[PDB]
């Protein structure tokens, strides 16, 4: 957004006004990496209690 | 007489060596093999040849 796009103007006067420029703002979508810690799944424990490992 | 070279039947050596004979009756011993057998084949790299274990 141009901050001073509209400015008070004196028709009687003729002073120079600073040249203005248009700039471009950028958005951002950060990537988040997730995971799961190593979960121990020994077949022995399930087999000891007769459970499908 | 069912003879077997079982270590469970030998205890000691020389003079301390003793033997054990079991007069088992019917159903004296019971082996209930649970169907919980498991096995794995883990192969490995980082060597001249693939290192596979069982």
């Amino acid at each position: 957004k141009i901050q001073g796009l509209v400015r008070p103007r004196d028709p009687y006067s003729n002073a120079d006004v600073a040249a203005k420029d248009l700039r471009q703002l950028v958005d951002n979508t950060i990537k988040v990496a997730s995971g799961t810690p190593p979960i121990n799944i020994p077949p022995s424990m399930l087999r000891w209690i007769q459970k499908n490992p | 007489i069912i003879i077997t070279d079982s270590p469970a039947l030998v205890s000691g050596a020389a003079e301390t060596l003793r033997h054990s004979t079991l007069g088992l009756t019917t159903g004296a011993i019971l082996i209930e093999q649970n169907q919980d057998f498991d096995s794995t084949v883990v192969d490995g790299t980082g060597k001249q040849n693939i290192t596979r274990q069982y």
